């Protein structure tokens, strides 16, 4: 659902930008 | 009428800000004073429940709330009495001595409407239909007729029916069909798309609001904000990029919404993003399309999980049309996802053969599958040709 | 710093771009994408980039 | 005429902060000189402004400052010299939002009420204010008006060309 | 073709190409198109040949008829004729 | 404010009202295009 979709979308953020 | 119906429908969910519950409180307060809501003010008990659909001081005793000014009081039971003999038992009598001294014939069906109109905001809708009805014989031109069919155009908005309205709107309207200007008929072209997102007709809906003007606004039956982010979120996934280019990303009216209100984020966010083929920014434009417009929304809100994930399907595609193959690591991870999240999402679109492409394990190459001058004929033809068929021969092998 | 020089210069851009695609596509394709940016002289994603979206 | 020598050098020397009260102050000298015509000098006034550059804040307050005194008598007829400056004031400012409201209330005014010509100036900015909301309905409708009007009418060299 | 005809130019647009593009915006507000037009000036000067570039953006039939047709030495073809154009 | 205007002459009004809301692109035509309209169509007979 939109939980699953909207977690993993902020998730990678916190990842991708510390790269 | 929608104004009440609008803000109170905050009440239902809110995830993020409680002040959101009390700021449409105030807009609920305000319009109770002038006209008596009690019929869609007892409705928000029977709408939601476990959140403030429990407090009530009549007739189920419970006090869980967010909200204390939808219980009713001692006020509010003295002020709907005061309305019910203002607008019912004052104006009944006025209009019984009319009927008497035979005065006028559209102005007693005019006020009978009038009076029919004053039965919907008490709560009872068998003497506004009653009245409405011996009414509804008088009506012959297009003057009688606007107002029979606005009685019937709140039963919609107000009370949230989809299935008693548009079977009677259809019937007043096709009765006798003239329409008067363009905007008489958009009661009908507007509720008509409205309707369609209940039963999910999707693409249907976008037919008449797309070719409709962005500056209508209904006040009590609809609002400026509301009606513009019905046809910037339908019309967007209805007509594919072809259209968007001519229609929607360039028009006079719509560059003219976009600028009024920051509320809609749909013909700017979602359309430049698709348009410029960048997918950094474009997801989280997702977000807060589903949280700032779809929730907020009445009708936006019965789809929910409907709109984002077809829409991701969608926008896909204009990619893979662009492209006979793709990088892997560039759409699972540039884009701003992960790798768990794009097998996912691709993961149930596959199977069900809405798309054709080719996905890499250990190359990681995302391929699309093209069928050149397959087209329409190489699964259409024979998937739509014997499936008619089929239902040709229902009626021929059982006879009757 | 002009705004409508700005929105003309997107408009040059792709009519330079057209003339320049122009003589790229018409003799047979199936060459490297690499050697088109070579002769274009701008990045391989803006090179992509643009000629995806015509 | 010692005024108008005075306002241009308090903008460029810095003294505008002076100048922006010392505007009002001229009320008692238009009860007597050339029999009210106030439009004449107030005007000139605030055509300084544009020549020395100045900031927005003090346009506007001297606009909305000399019409409150005994000199809106003058401006009952001719409100629409003021009314026009308020709405090109707001183009630098970038809100054509309470331009447009304003024109809106004001159009109902410029149909034989006041001036036939002076359309051409108000579509003029009018077709501004459409520009920048990415609007060509009601640009070119604007627009096609005052152009139309023009041939009876005559305008100034910097309007006909713009 | 001809420049300075934008006066033309805009009343050709209106009562020609208008009403055959898009019907409906006169339904919407309730109003008729006009059956024809009137042309004053002289013909062959940035007239006549105007008219003939009517055709080709609309993409209609040009029927040319001159006021020196239809001359016979008897009666009921002439007018005949006018109606069944 | 009509000058010698006979029963066509006000029919051929609605024609010319609806051109100047059209290109504002309006259904509804305000009171400021009617008389800027019947002062065209009154000007028709004594045009040049």
């Amino acid at each position: 659902d939109d939980f699953t979709n909207e977690l993993k979308a902020e998730l990678d953020r916190y990842k991708r930008e510390n790269q | 009428n929608y104004e009440v119906s609008e803000k109170a429908f905050l009440l239902t969910q809110s995830k993020v800000s409680i002040e959101q519950r009390k700021e449409a409180a105030e807009f609920v307060l305000a319009k109770i004073k002038e006209e008596e809501m009690a019929p869609y003010y007892k409705y928000l008990c029977e709408e939601y429940l476990v959140n403030n659909g429990q407090s009530d001081l009549e007739h189920d005793e419970k006090s869980d709330s967010l909200n204390e000014w939808i219980k009713f009081d001692q006020e509010l039971y003295n002020e709907l009495c005061k309305k019910n003999e203002s607008k019912i038992k004052e104006l009944n009598e006025k209009i019984q001595k009319l009927e008497e001294d035979d005065e006028g014939e559209l102005e007693q069906a005019q006020a009978w409407i009038n009076l029919g109109e004053y039965y919907a905001q008490i709560g009872d809708k068998d003497n506004a239909e009653k009245t409405l009805g011996k009414s509804l014989s008088k009506a012959i031109s297009t003057g009688a007729k606007i107002d029979v069919m606005l009685t019937i155009a709140r039963l919609g908005f107000f009370y949230n029916d989809q299935l008693y309205v548009k079977e009677k709107l259809e019937a007043v309207n096709s009765m006798i069909e003239k329409g008067g200007d363009w905007e008489r008929r958009n009661r009908y072209k507007t509720y008509y798309g409205i309707h369609c997102l209940a039963v999910r007709n999707f693409k249907e809906a976008a037919k008449l609001l797309v070719d409709s003007l962005a500056t209508f606004t209904s006040i009590e039956l609809t609002s400026y904000e509301s009606i513009a982010t019905y046809a910037s979120v339908t019309g967007l996934f209805t007509l594919e990029r072809t259209d968007l280019k001519s229609k929607v990303i360039d028009s006079p009216e719509l560059l003219s919404l976009i600028s009024t209100t920051a509320a809609l984020q749909s013909i700017s966010s979602l359309t430049i993003s698709l348009y410029a083929s960048d997918y950094a920014s474009y997801f989280p434009y997702l977000l807060e399309t589903y949280a700032n417009v779809l929730i907020p929304c009445k009708y936006l809100n019965r789809h929910a999980d409907f709109f984002v994930r077809e829409m991701r399907r969608k926008v896909y595609a204009q990619l893979l049309e662009s492209y006979k193959t793709l990088s892997l690591k560039s759409m699972a991870s540039a884009f701003g996802v992960s790798v768990a999240f794009l097998d996912n999402d691709l993961g149930k679109f596959i199977p069900n053969k809405q798309l054709n492409c080719v996905i890499d394990r250990v190359n990681g190459i995302v391929e699309t599958n093209r069928p050149d001058n397959k087209n329409a004929q190489y699964h259409l033809l024979v998937k739509q040709g014997d499936g008619l068929l089929t239902k040709l021969q229902k009626y021929g092998a059982a006879v009757r | 710093g002009d705004e409508l020089t700005r929105s003309h210069f997107n408009a040059l851009y792709d009519t330079l771009l057209e003339s320049n695609l122009c003589k790229i596509i018409e003799p047979f394709e199936c060459v490297e994408i690499s050697h088109i940016s070579k002769i274009i002289g701008l990045d391989t994603q803006q090179v992509e980039g643009k000629l995806s979206q015509m | 005429t010692s005024i108008l020598e005075l306002g241009q050098l308090y903008v460029t020397m810095g003294a505008k902060d002076k100048l922006r009260e010392f505007i009002p102050h001229s009320t008692e000298y238009m009860m007597q000189f050339a029999k009210s015509k106030t439009v004449k000098v107030l005007k000139t006034l605030i055509e300084k402004f544009e020549q020395v550059p100045d900031s927005l804040d003090d346009q506007i307050f001297v606009c909305e400052k000399s019409i409150e005194f005994a000199k809106r008598e003058k401006r009952v007829f001719l409100k629409h010299s003021l009314s026009i400056k308020l709405a090109t004031l707001h183009y630098q400012k970038k809100q054509y939002k309470d331009s447009l409201a304003l024109i809106n209330d004001l159009l109902r005014e410029f149909k034989k009420l006041d001036d036939k010509p002076s359309l051409v100036d108000v579509h003029l900015l009018e077709s501004k204010v459409y520009h920048k909301l990415r609007n060509l309905a009601k640009s070119k409708a604007s627009l096609t008006a005052a152009r139309t009007a023009a041939n009876s009418i005559y305008c100034p060299t910097q309007t006909v060309a713009e | 073709d001809v420049g300075g005809l934008d006066m033309q130019k805009q009343e050709i647009r209106e009562a020609v190409e208008l009403p055959l593009v898009q019907a409906d915006l006169y339904e919407q507000i309730g109003i008729d198109p006009p059956r024809g037009v009137l042309l004053y000036g002289p013909p062959g000067t940035g007239k006549t040949m105007l008219v003939k570039a009517v055709a080709n953006s609309t993409k209609a039939a040009f029927i040319r008829v001159n006021g020196s047709e239809f001359v016979h030495k008897y009666l009921g073809e002439g007018p005949r004729m006018v109606r069944d154009v | 404010k009509m000058n010698g205007c006979s029963g066509a002459d006000v029919k051929g009004v609605c024609t010319e009202a609806g051109m100047y809301a059209l290109r504002e692109r309006r259904i509804h035509v305000t009171q400021e295009d009617f008389e800027l309209a019947v002062g065209k169509v009154m000007n028709k007979n004594q045009e040049t």
